[PDB]
């Protein structure tokens, strides 16, 4: 009852990740691959 | 000697699975005491030990606590949030939806030491299992200039919370026990106090520079500093290097003088920073002003007319929320020699971004950067024309000063490119920070370079890994030229050689 899938409009929003809709805030966000950071998963992380 | 960490700005985004996320979070904030950025506690699953949080005592930016199904978050010793940065442009503390879908989750948030929010408001929402937090009177902690922006809808559905110990003034407490009661340092203060205080007595009126409170009215007896921290004394502004003489009308030397660096007064700026005439350590000089060394000191000087163009980097100025060098902002680097800041080249520059209204970038448009000889921050290259074999646009780059560093660590990062050679044949100095050369499946000459010859600081390390293997490159004859034996090279050709 917390996160949900994102819309089809959200395709290349997450650069290295999967979009997630947060229903308590009504906001869209990302879940990055391992080793990637940033709100949009844009930067390679040190480890 | 205060333990220090960078913080995170991921803002509710998840790094990998809940395990990976917890591991990154714990690696970040392990034995940290002062967080220079934001403190973001998100997505921590039940039965996960958050013991390291017990060390953080100060946060410069904002504190976010969201979507944790852990039962307890022991930010016991968090004293101050300076609010140098807001969550959603009005919050220095945002605790939001800490629960699992089976109606359980965060309950214990014993921030017994949080006594000051310099800037910003706080917002609480959708914390069902959260215990005891509807008790805290925030008029004491938050500044009066932010009281209207609070939006904090304290309700709970669990209700199985132990009432605040009868010893707590006004029933306000952070957790259970007589130890979690709220300490007032502003509301209970006397009328004659300047600001913070220990009690309603005029004796306990704390110095105006004491942010959280004090253990004595002197400058050096503060709990946290409001403005600057000179040694063990809270100062409104750093002591200048020279003081005026009201009698002689001239400037005299100040023996207790100090240089302004960050929120501290230091005896000397760091090696790669600039120094203004005001005696302050700066990261860049204003427009119509240039950098120069003169007697062992890097310093700013004005120019009466002919001086270099002000080229800010990706991140600052007109490039405020930009992720990369892209088709929109490439033109603004036409005649740049020094980059005042950082450079990012990400894959989306090449693919184009629909969400920032950014078309794709022509690889041939990259050669604009060939004029650049100095970068003052870090250089991060995660994308490059796949048809290009080396980093041709940076063949005339000489110095990366590394004032600002990626994650506070890396001043040169070249990751996941199709290149075969680095081709950085004018490179001569990397003044600070680490190098990381990773994932470039075809790169073959990075091993030949003695990178410790470019470094301007002990402990500068490299991370040269997961490229084309050494023995791979040697097997295909992809090695430095014979005439170039001493320090290796940046490519197969004799000019790519460092010493020839
Ligand atoms: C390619 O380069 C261009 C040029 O640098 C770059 O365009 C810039 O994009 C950012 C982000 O879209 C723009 O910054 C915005 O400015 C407006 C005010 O005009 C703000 O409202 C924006 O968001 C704010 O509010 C949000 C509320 O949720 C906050 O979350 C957020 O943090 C902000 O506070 C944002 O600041 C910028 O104006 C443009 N500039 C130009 C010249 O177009 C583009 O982003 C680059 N491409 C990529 C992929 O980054
Ligand atoms: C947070 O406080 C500010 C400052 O009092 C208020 O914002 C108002 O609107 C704009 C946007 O910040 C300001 O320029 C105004 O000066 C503010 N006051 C008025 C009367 O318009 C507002 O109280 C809060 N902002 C939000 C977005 O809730
Ligand atoms: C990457 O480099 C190799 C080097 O020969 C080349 O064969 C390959 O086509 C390059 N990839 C692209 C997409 O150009």
């Amino acid at each position: 009852v917390s996160i949900t899938k994102c819309s089809s409009d959200m395709n290349g929003y997450c650069l290295h990740g999967q979009c997630i809709y947060l229903v308590d805030m009504s906001q869209n966000y990302c879940r990055c691959e391992v080793g990637y950071t940033g709100v949009r998963c844009e930067h390679f992380f040190l480890t | 000697e205060k333990k220090v960490c960078q913080g995170t700005s991921n803002k509710l985004t998840q790094l990998g699975t809940f395990e990976d996320h917890f591991l990154s979070l714990q690696r970040m904030f392990n034995n940290c005491e002062v967080v220079l950025g934001n403190l973001e506690i998100t997505y921590v699953q039940r039965n996960y030990d958050l013991s390291f949080l017990k060390t953080i005592q100060e946060v410069a930016g904002y504190v976010l606590i969201a979507l944790n199904t852990v039962e307890r978050i022991p930010l016991e010793n968090l004293q101050i949030i300076k609010g140098n940065m807001y969550y959603e442009n009005s919050y220095a503390l945002a605790v939001l939806s800490n629960y699992d879908a089976n109606k359980t989750g965060l309950k214990e948030l014993p921030m017994r030491n949080l006594q000051e929010i310099l800037h910003g408001a706080v917002r609480f929402s959708n914390n069902p299992a959260l215990c005891n937090v509807e008790s805290i009177q925030w008029r004491d902690i938050v500044s009066s200039d932010f009281l209207s922006n609070m939006s904090m809808d304290f309700q709970n559905h669990l209700g199985s919370c132990q009432k605040c110990d009868p010893s707590c003034p006004n029933g306000s407490c952070w957790g259970a026990g007589e130890e979690n009661c709220q300490k007032l340092t502003k509301i209970i203060c006397a009328q004659q106090c300047s600001g913070r205080c220990r009690g309603k007595s005029p004796s306990d009126c704390c110095h105006n520079q004491c942010a959280a409170g004090c253990t004595g009215p002197r400058e050096s007896d503060c709990l946290v500093c409001r403005k600057f921290r000179d040694e063990a004394t809270c100062k409104d502004t750093c002591p200048p290097l020279m003081l005026y003489n009201p009698t002689t009308y001239q400037m005299d030397v100040n023996p207790e003088g100090k240089y302004s660096f960050g929120a501290t007064c230091v005896k000397k700026c760091p090696r790669n920073y600039v120094v203004t005439d005001h005696g302050s350590c700066v990261r860049a000089c204003g427009a119509d002003s240039y950098e120069m060394e003169e007697d062992g000191v890097r310093k700013c000087k004005k120019c009466e007319g002919p001086c270099r163009k002000v080229c800010n980097g990706i991140g600052i100025g007109e490039f405020k929320d930009s992720l990369s060098i892209n088709a929109t902002n490439i033109k603004h680097f036409k005649n740049c020699t020094s980059i005042s800041g950082d450079l990012h080249i990400l894959p989306v520059a090449f693919r184009g971004d629909s969400f920032t209204h950014t078309p794709p970038l022509d690889p041939q448009e990259l050669d604009i950067l060939k004029t650049v000889k100095e970068i003052t921050g870090f250089l991060l290259i995660q994308a490059w024309p796949e048809n290009r074999t080396d980093l041709h646009a940076f063949e005339n780059l000489e110095i990366i000063r590394g004032r600002t560093k990626q994650h506070g660590q890396f001043s040169l990062a070249v990751v996941s490119l199709n290149i075969t050679s680095l081709g950085l044949r004018s490179l001569k100095e990397i003044s600070d920070g680490d190098v990381i050369i990773s994932g470039n499946k075809n790169l073959c000459y990075a091993n030949t370079i003695n990178w410790k010859k470019l470094f301007g600081t002990s402990g500068q390390k490299t991370k040269i890994i997961s490229n084309r293997g050494e023995n791979s490159c040697k097997a295909t004859g992809q090695v430095c030229h014979a005439l170039c034996s001493p320090e290796g090279c940046w490519g197969p050709e004799p000019r790519d050689c460092v010493s020839h």
